[PDB]
DNA sequence: GAGAAGCTTTTAGAATTGTGA
DNA sequence: TCACAATTCTAAAAGCAAAAAAGCCTTCTC
RNA sequence: UAGACGAACGGCGCGUCUUUAAACCAUGCGUCGGGAGCGCGGCGGGUUCAGGAUGAACGGCAAUGCUGCUCAUGGCUUUUUUGCU
């Protein structure tokens, strides 16, 4: 539940970078299939991912590193199937 | 019955409704002695006797209201019709005096104050501070509550230009806008704005395909560009003008 | 997909590419079956399809046909929304003038052609001739001729003489001529002009020549050949109810040019007459002209009743075009309406939503949840289970809406705060539940409003309506600094009711462990809810840093308060909660949580006193009845005495003492003192009312009368209301602004009569009728604002500058009107503050000057700062983080991204609503004394006279902090001396008003310079004195002769060697004007201070002339250079002035008129800025004169008094950005080694990054003058047209970018509006820097 | 209409600008009640077909 | 027919009833409208026909004409007041002869109001009709003040 | 009948011309 | 010549919503 | 009752006639329907030329058909009144 986003707010100070990072989260999240990294308390995937947020543990910086990691994966599964 | 709030007085300068409140109470006061009377059943002496002492009151006024030229048997008539509160014409500018209103309520047993003593309805408990109880004369305007609540999710579209119809009349959508467009301008709400612009009025296959998304679970929309633009292009170029987007 | 729009003009070959066939029948339909009918205005030949993937006559339908073109009719089988796109055209026979390009003033066929307009006028609509090519004759091309003279010349000149008419010779002249020779010939001209009024409109010719050439126009194409036409579907003739059909007016139009133009082919075909073709030619000019712009030419054609019908201009432009109507504002989906009602147990963030609605809005989201759970497979079934109603159908709707929120909107968004995101709770009813405390954002009461809920789609949506929207968020207004989430009414009186206290209430006087116990000694009855009593209370300093010290101690308090004590969170003091709580205290109180502890705790504070502020306002009992409007018992008398005292001046005038104004004065001024009496005795009586006792004899306190607390606590009412209740209502004013004289002295309690309630029905009309007209000046006012300020956006953290404003407190001379304290909040520093002792850095040079750094500021007692301004920031296209400041609606600095002149604009605009639309210098306080631009000498009487214009004084505190400022005019007999110390009240100077004294700074005998007996003097003794004395006279009635024998006085010393002027060796030779009574003559040695020649002498609207930046009409004409002045040449029209500067040279000279009481003599000196002539100053003057900043801060100064007479209060950011927003051009005066034109009027930012680009290099920049433009020329003047035309003028903006060949790059906020896409402004900024990092 | 008994108080917010609490007894009484007649016009045209 | 059908049907002052209550009804019968074919507009009215002159008084309503765009142009016709044989709105007034208020009523319009003093309704009267105190508050030239008996 | 043939706002700015030197 | 100034033509004048009614060229047939 | 015709074909409708293709209308009556690409030809429509109102050729398109290869199967204007600012 989420009444007042000020603690995402102050680990990310810009609060239009937020808008956008958590929308990034919640549309992997409602689409990309991706398991939330905090335990749902019957919150939607918005309010879910700003709570991740304010826990810490994703940022810009987090994103673009697991999106390399896991487009990284999928490639070298590519490459080990193939060669 | 009703509840109202004492701060709309002082501002809104109508003394005119305390006034009326406090005429009300005591003229309710003389039928609610009337009723009292017209239950416990009398003879018409008493009767007749009471609706003079209440008819007789005041300073010199016009009307003189005699009951001895009733016949006795309207005059249980005239209770009856009275028992819900004697009437009362208070003319504009010569009406009824503070005065004349104490002594209408001593007549009845009311406070002259005006104001009584109430209990909490769900603790049971005084409130300090008598307040003013009276009776007041309401009216229903017509304006209701189920004529002017309007939803819609979907319906029609204007022809020339792809935009809902306006309307409760014509099953229609709300307008938004310069100021709201100014005042979502005036947050940072860009997406939002977007989408109010192009997937909600004008985009039609955007509209479409944000719809097929919707009842897919998936919160997207295809943006494009807004088909009253185009029709904008061609009313300009109707003209000699050639107005031309340019490359990417 | 596309980065800009090209405007530009259309070639009869472009329109013909256009095209897909060409119109040549008027007919629409058939009227047996509606189907199009050949070669029509509806014509599936030309235009495409009537159905989708069919054929008209019915031959192809497969899906194997898709492409093929018929050939039993030809139509092209394909879907039919290409009726939407597709064009046709109209072959004209005889070449047309376009209305546009010919009527738009300018002309631009008119100023291309150097023709007047009238003459094209009458050419083109078949009155007279033109000929072209003269030859070997002397006569010249362009020259008008008329029938007479034509047939005159055909007659006596052959063959060789073009002579034509109408549009063919308009084309035949425009394609004549050559555009680089004659813009080379002309510029070779120009610079001979000898600046002329002719040099500037040469400089309007050639800049529209090569900006004809530059881009790929030529002349001809202003001279339609080839006309189009709208497509069919955006013209459509829809059936109806019946047989008939309902047509466009478009329809209509074209169906009357193209039965014109078949008839003017036929005529042409058939050999005809040369005087019915031309009535024919020109009868088809008309009905083009009316198809393009119904109403241009004469009495615009009426179509069917009485109303002229539309034509595209029409469709394009005013209020109902479709820029304003469909593009900049739109109708929307998933939105509703209903009546607002109050819920008092929502928490701040939420809204009560109905069912029914809920289940309208929400269709799609319920679709998707019952496909998901299976109850409906196909969407059919979900359709009509919804359509039902079930059982199920509910949960699936509270899971819908858990976290989904909505925006509440009520119709005039006056600011920002009119849109708001709640989450929605479900309620059973038809109305819409609106937390009491957003009511004030909303500016909505209970009494019949409505609210529209709109709800966001997309994911990005519900985030900004999380983050940015939340109403949770939006707890300080942008306009200013100040909460917007104070309790209102109900509230306030809850609270001010239980925090109080009575001098002698039930279980006064006991000691009580805690809140805990005080609330119970309330609830169960052993005490009242204000009654004195010792409490342990408990209060937590976070004084330590991030760590809170937990003090305990007893404290003297009430029941009520211990209460209260309660609901305050843990970071605040005790000090807050005990005194009376009215309005304004509960506004501090949340103020100071906000400021202290956070945004959270402030939330919950504000719902917790809510709450309770409302039970204890139902606990109170509160009501109001007859005996709470008490009348002061000592009234009669006080109008008896005032009555009389009235009579006997009306006998004083029938006895013939006295006049009619003064009788008038007499009886208004005794009126009014008799109702601040009445007034006082009223107040007096109620406030203090109730006496009481202790123990023995009675006290007295405040008192608990209902209206009393009501007006005393700031929940409803003030003063003016109680008095007019129980005190007379005073004095009313007639329409005429004519005060009455007898006033209203019943007032509401007892009656009015008829009399007096007559003119009180005269005041309250008069209001209603101000306020119900003025509410749209305001929407005007507030539009221009927006569209000239709405694409300044802030875009870079520093520009790298140390210029800016010097803020000090505003003083009009009495009081502070409003400190430094409150200027200078939330700005950054410019150049470093000094500590007062000396030369020792106080704070850095880039602080934030938050609540710590100004308390610090104001316990030190700075004078003034200089800021970091707006208007002063050398970023370009935007501003910089840090000249802008703090943002205002949060509590940190401005963030890169946020529109900025969308909400300035918003911030001025907003309070709009509540302006209206229709001696000798007395001291006040002990201090020292100084002054500045002083000249004075001592005089006999040992004071000091100046003679100086612009002399002040202040009175300054102990600290050097000023307290009291004043203006001394020329020669005033000062008290004091500069840098002594005075008394309270003493009073300083003092002057002789009515004359304007002569004073010198040497003395001695009079020279009788150059007078005649006669014309230069008239002797007119004071007969009623017996003296006599000469009488000086002007220019104006002394004959011609001795009018250059100017009237002057000389002094002198005893053997007549003239005295010379102090500091120099020429003497002082003192001119004097008409009406220059000269009392002293010869023989008096006279003395410094002597008078030696007498010389006897908005609301709104205000606000919305100071940002059009209107010049009056008698301004104050500015002084240009320093050095001696001088008076001039004898009034040829106006009387001439020259300055002379020292170091400079002296052409200067200026042409005042003859009706000002001139503030310098010929012996004086001036300086840039000086004042010749006392009045309303123009801005103008003030940028050009004396600078930037003093147009910026005179602007400023002059709104915020407005603003501040009414009690608004706005920032001084906002009406900063405006004004940086208006001066934004700047005419280049050297061209350097740029190439700008001579007078070419550019934009700053452009001149300023090119010679700052052009200066990388050694070569020269060049130099420019600031424009200052108002709101309406600021916007229109822009580059971009998109913008200009969506806002006003769309004819003239339209004409005047397709001729120049303009380009859209969009760049704005209402430009990307327009086109559908994110605006460069907020969450919007990233993908707009992305996009512009791929380029 | 019809003549309310009436008390001039706050009570718990629910009156709070200018709203109004009234009871059941006035609804149960149907005090307050009022009859709309709408109009509504089937109209059988000459269409084509 | 055309004209008449015209004016009757399709016409700014002939406009649908007003009916939801009998007061409703009546008082949009007793409706004065400066509007209309012939009167000014909405937007071109000023403000000095938007006011309550002081002529009005017995002639036209001060505190009945409808709030937003056209106050002031809607007034509404007093309970006495009538018409002269010319379209003039006239009050009606009782002679006060040689002190005694007689009961004849004279009707009087705008340009004959102005050369009378008219007394006020509310002054006291005695019995066989004297004004009981010895001057009375009256209105002579557009303007109240007080005059002899 | 059905189908065509064809007589009052107010303010303000910018462009003429109409004397005026 | 080249400058003020009276004329006059052009633009603009808040937002949102509810209900109702009247209409959607002249005319010329034979 | 059935048959035929009405810009290619089929059903249905409507109009007309009775073994016949006419008459009616004149972007030659109305509504609906054709699995697609390549290939064969070509109703219909046009280009060129001549001939002297007539005729030869033509392939960008293309109707009833034929063989073979590949594939999922829905309203706008004016007026009036009202409501909230
Ligand atoms: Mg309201
Ligand atoms: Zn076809
Ligand atoms: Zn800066």
């Amino acid at each position: 539940a989420r009444v007042t986003v000020q603690d995402a707010v102050e680990k990310i100070g810009n609060r239009f970078d937020l808008v956008l990072v958590a929308a990034r989260r919640a549309r992997q999240m409602q689409v990309g299939g991706k398991d939330p990294l905090v335990p749902e308390e019957n919150d939607k995937t918005t309010v879910i991912a700003l709570r991740e947020i304010e826990e810490g543990l994703i940022n810009n910086q987090i994103l673009d590193v697991r999106e390399r990691q896991e487009q990284q994966e999928q490639e070298a599964a590519e490459l080990q199937a193939v060669t | 019955d009703i509840v109202l709030n004492p701060l709309g007085v002082p501002s809104r300068m109508n003394i005119g409704q305390i006034l009326e409140t406090h005429l009300g109470m005591a003229a309710k006061g003389i039928g609610d002695k009337i009723n009292a009377m017209l239950k416990q059943q009398q003879e018409v002496a008493k009767l007749r006797e009471f609706i003079q002492r209440a008819y007789d009151l005041g300073a010199d006024v016009r009307q003189k209201v005699d009951l001895s030229t009733f016949s006795d048997e309207e005059v249980m008539r005239l209770a009856e019709n009275l028992r819900k509160g004697m009437p009362i014409a208070t003319p504009v500018f010569d009406g009824a005096k503070e005065a004349e209103i104490k002594e209408l309520l001593k007549l009845g047993d009311l406070p002259t104050s005006g104001q009584i003593r109430l209990y909490d309805g769900r603790t049971g408990e005084q409130f300090e501070r008598p307040v003013t109880v009276g009776y007041m004369y309401m009216l229903k305007l017509n304006h209701l509550v189920d004529d002017k609540m309007h939803a819609r999710s979907t319906g029609s579209y204007s022809l020339v230009t792809q935009q809902p119809l306006g309307g409760k009349a014509q099953f229609g959508g709300q307008r938004f806008g310069e100021m709201e467009v100014w005042a979502l301008e005036a947050y940072g709400a860009a997406y939002t704005l977007q989408e109010m612009l192009t997937v909600k009025s004008d985009d039609v296959n955007g509209r479409t395909k944000m719809y097929k998304n919707i009842v897919d679970g998936n919160h997207q929309m295809e943006p494009g560009m807004p088909e009253s633009f185009n029709v904008l292009l061609k009313e300009i170029r109707s003209l000699g003008i050639n107005i031309e987007l340019e490359d990417e | 997909e596309f980065d800009a729009i090209k405007i530009a003009l259309a070639s009869p070959d472009m329109i013909r590419s256009w095209s897909f066939g060409e119109v040549k029948k008027p007919e629409t339909i058939n009227y047996r079956t509606f189907k199009p009918e050949r070669d029509g205005l509806f014509c599936a030949r030309i235009f495409g399809p009537v159905k989708d993937y069919e054929c008209l006559c019915g031959k192809y339908k497969r899906l194997k046909h898709r492409g093929v073109i018929c050939e039993k009719c030809g139509v092209e089988v394909t879907q039919t929304k290409v009726r939407r796109e597709r064009m046709g055209h109209i072959e004209l026979a005889s070449p047309t003038a376009h209305i546009w390009f010919l009527k738009s003033l300018p002309s631009r066929i008119g100023l291309l052609l150097d023709m007047p307009l009238r003459d094209i006028e009458r050419v083109l609509y078949f009155e007279s001739y033109v000929v072209i090519e003269g030859g070997m004759t002397n006569l010249e091309r362009q020259q008008i001729l008329t029938e007479e003279q034509y047939l005159d010349a055909l007659e006596e000149f052959g063959d060789e003489f073009d002579a034509k008419m109408g549009a063919e010779a308009i084309q035949a002249l425009l394609k004549s001529m050559d555009l680089e020779q004659e813009c080379e010939q002309l510029r070779e001209e120009l610079n001979e002009t000898n600046s002329e009024t002719k040099r500037k409109k040469l400089t309007k010719r050639i800049k529209l020549l090569e900006a004809f050439v530059q881009s790929g126009n030529k002349p001809e194409w202003m001279i339609l050949t080839v006309l189009p036409v709208l497509p069919p579907d955006l013209r459509p003739l829809v059936p109806l109810d019946g047989g008939r059909f309902a047509t466009s007016d478009l329809n209509d139009l074209y169906r009357r040019v193209i039965n014109r133009n078949n008839r003017l082919k036929r005529l042409l075909d058939l050999a005809a007459p040369d005087i019915i073709v031309r009535n024919e030619k020109r009868m088809l000019q008309e009905a083009v002209d009316a198809l393009l712009d119904n109403g241009r030419r004469g009495r615009a054609i009426t179509g069917s009743n009485k109303r002229p019908l539309k034509s595209l201009a029409d469709m394009i432009k005013g209020k109902q075009g479709r820029f304003r109507q469909n593009l900049l504002g739109k109708r929307v989906d998933y939105s509703g309406r209903s009546v607002i009602t109050v819920g008092p147990y929502l928490r701040l963030h939420q809204c009560g939503l109905p069912k029914k609605m809920a289940l309208e809005l929400f269709k799609p989201f319920i679709y998707g949840k019952l496909e998901l759970r299976g109850l409906a497979t196909t969407i059919k079934a979900a359709k009509k289970m919804v359509e039902r109603e079930e059982a199920v159908v509910w949960d699936i709707l509270d899971e819908v809406i858990r976290e989904h929120p909505v925006l509440l909107n009520r119709a005039p968004t006056l600011h920002r705060l009119g849109i708001q995101a709640f989450e929605p709770v479900l309620i059973e009813g038809k109305a819409i539940q609106l937390h009491p405390l957003v009511c004030a954002a909303y500016n909505a009461d209970f009494d019949g409003d409505q609210m529209a809920v709109h709800v966001p789609l997309t994911l990005e949506a519900q985030l900004e309506a999380r983050a940015l929207m939340m109403s949770t968020n939006n707890i300080l207004s942008p306009a200013n600094g100040e909460p917007i989430i104070v309790p209102s009414q109900d509230v306030v009186l809850g609270l001010y009711y239980m925090t109080r206290d009575c001098v002698n209430a039930k279980g006064e006087g006991m000691v009580l462990t805690g809140p805990k116990e005080a609330e119970r000694l309330y609830r169960s009855g052993l005490a009242s809810l204000h009654a004195r009593v010792k409490v342990r209370i408990t209060e937590y300093e976070k004084d330590a840093n991030g760590e809170l010290v937990a003090k305990t101690s007893l404290k003297d308090t009430t029941v009520g308060r211990a209460i209260l004590w309660m609901i305050v969170p843990k970071g605040l003091p005790y000090s807050i909660v005990n005194q009376a709580l009215g309005k304004k205290a509960i506004s501090k109180m949340l103020n100071t949580c906000y400021r202290i502890l956070g945004l959270k705790p402030t939330v919950i504070f504000a719902d917790q006193i809510m709450y309770t502020g409302f039970a204890y306002a139902a606990r109170s009992g509160a009501s109001v009845g007859i005996d709470d409007m008490v009348i002061p018992e000592k009234k009669h008398e006080i109008i008896s005495e005032a009555e009389a005292e009235v009579a006997e001046i009306q006998e004083q005038f029938q006895s013939g003492l006295v006049t009619a104004g003064e009788r008038y004065n007499k009886v208004i001024d005794i009126w009014a003192a008799a109702n601040d009496r009445v007034s006082k005795a009223m107040m007096d009586n109620l406030q203090t009312e109730t006496v009481i006792n202790r123990d023995g004899q009675e006290e007295k306190q405040v008192s608990f009368n209902s209206i009393y607390m009501m007006a005393d606590s700031g929940a409803r009412g003030s003063a003016a209301q109680i008095r007019q209740l129980a005190g007379m209502r005073g004095l009313m004013a007639k329409p005429d602004g004519s005060i009455i004289e007898t006033p209203i002295t019943a007032n509401f309690r007892e009656g009015l009569n008829v009399l007096q309630y007559f003119i009180s029905t005269h005041g309250a009309r008069k209001g209603l009728a101000d306020t119900a007209l003025k509410t749209a000046n305001s929407g005007y006012l507030t539009r221009r604002l927006v569209d000239v300020a709405q694409d300044l956006v802030v875009t870079e953290d520093d520009c790298g500058t140390h210029e800016g404003i010097m803020m000090t407190p505003v003083i009009e001379g009495g009081d502070v009107k409003e400190p430094l304290r409150d200027r200078v909040l939330g700005r950054v520093t410019a150049e470093d503050v000094l500590k007062p002792g000396t030369a020792d850095i106080l704070v850095p040079r880039n602080t934030l000057l938050h609540e710590q750094w100004c308390d610090l500021l104001e316990e030190n007692s700075v004078d003034a700062v200089k800021v970091r301004s707006v208007v002063s920031c050398d970023t370009d296209f935007g501003v910089c983080a840090h000249c802008y400041g703090r943002d205002l609606a949060r509590g940190h600095i401005i963030n890169k991204g946020e529109a900025i002149g969308v909400i300035a604009a918003q911030s001025i605009g907003e309070p709009g609503t509540q302006l209206t639309m229709r001696s000798s210098i007395q001291v006040k306080n002990k201090g020292s004394i100084k002054l500045s631009n002083v000249k004075s000498v001592v005089n006999s009487s040992g004071k000091l006279v100046i003679t100086s214009r612009n002399t002040e004084l202040k009175l300054i505190d102990e600290f050097g902090r000023t307290k009291e400022s004043y203006k001394v005019p020329y020669g005033a007999v000062l008290a004091k001396g500069d840098g002594e110390q005075v008394a309270g009240g003493e009073t300083v100077a003092n002057w002789d008003p009515h004359t304007m004294p002569v004073i010198t700074e040497v003395s001695g005998f009079v020279r009788f310079t150059d007078m005649i007996d006669g014309q230069t003097i008239t002797r007119q003794t004071d007969e009623l004195t017996g003296l006599s004395s000469l009488v000086v006279l002007d220019s104006a009635e002394r004959t011609a002769g001795g009018k250059d024998l100017r009237p002057a006085l000389k002094i002198v010393d005893a053997q007549g060697n003239d005295v010379l002027i102090p500091g120099t060796d020429m003497p002082a030779q003192y001119f004097l004007p008409g009406k220059a009574i000269v009392q002293l003559e010869d023989g008096v040695q006279i003395s410094s201070g002597d008078t030696l020649a007498r010389i006897p002498q908005g609301g709104l609207p205000r606000v919305a002339d100071l940002f059009e930046a209107r010049r009056p009409k008698e301004p104050a004409i500015l002084a240009e250079i320093s050095g001696i002045v001088s008076f001039g040449k004898e009034t040829k029209g106006k009387r001439r002035l020259v300055i002379t500067p020292v170091d400079g040279s002296d052409p200067y000279e200026e042409m005042i008129p003859k009706w000002r009481q001139l503030n310098v003599f010929e012996g004086e000196r001036v300086e840039r800025g000086d004042v010749i002539s006392d009045g309303p100053e123009a801005p103008h003057d003030i940028l050009r004169l004396r600078g930037v900043h003093a147009v910026t801060r005179y602007i400023v100064n002059e709104v915020q008094d407005v603003y501040r007479l009414q009690g608004v209060k706005i920032n001084d950011k906002h009406i900063e950005v405006i004004v940086r927003q208006m001066l934004r051009k700047a005419t280049i005066v050297n061209a350097g080694s740029s190439d700008f034109l001579e007078g070419e009027q550019v934009e700053y930012s452009r001149v300023k990054i090119a010679n700052r680009e052009l200066e990388a290099n050694g070569k020269v920049g060049a130099t420019y003058s600031r424009d200052l433009l108002g709101i309406t020329k600021a916007s229109l003047a822009t580059e971009s047209f998109i913008s200009a035309a969506s806002f006003q003028e769309t004819t003239r903006v339209l004409t005047e970018a397709a001729v120049a060949g303009k380009r859209d790059e969009l760049r704005g906020l209402k430009e990307n509006v327009i086109v559908g896409r994110l605006i460069p402004a907020g969450t919007g900024y990233a993908y707009h820097q992305d996009r512009m990092r791929r380029r | 209409g019809q003549n309310m008994r009436v008390a001039f108080m706050p009570w718990n917010g629910y009156n709070f600008e200018d709203s109004i609490l009234v009871s059941e007894r006035v609804v149960q009484e149907d005090r307050f009640t009022t009859i709309h007649i709408q109009e509504l016009a089937c109209v059988s045209r000459d269409t084509k077909l | 027919s055309a004209a008449v059908k015209e004016f009757f049907g399709s016409s700014q002052l002939s406009q649908f009833m007003d009916q939801n209550n009998p007061l409703s009804e009546i008082t949009h019968k007793r409706r004065i409208s400066a509007l209309g074919p012939g009167g000014l507009t909405r937007e071109r009215a000023g403000f000095e026909v938007r006011d309550v002159h002081p002529t009005h008084y017995g002639r036209v309503c001060p505190i009945e004409t409808p709030e937003g765009p056209n106050i002031g142009l809607i007034n509404s016709l007093s309970v006495y007041a009538q018409t002269n044989e010319y379209g003039f709105l006239e009050t009606p007034y009782r002679k006060v002869t040689d002190g005694v208020v007689t009961d004849e009523i004279h009707y009087l319009s705008a340009i004959e109001e102005g050369n009378y003093v008219i007394a006020q309704a509310n002054s006291n009267l005695d019995e066989e009709g004297h004004f009981v105190e010895d001057l009375v508050t009256c209105r002579s030239k557009g303007e109240s003040s007080l005059f002899s008996r």
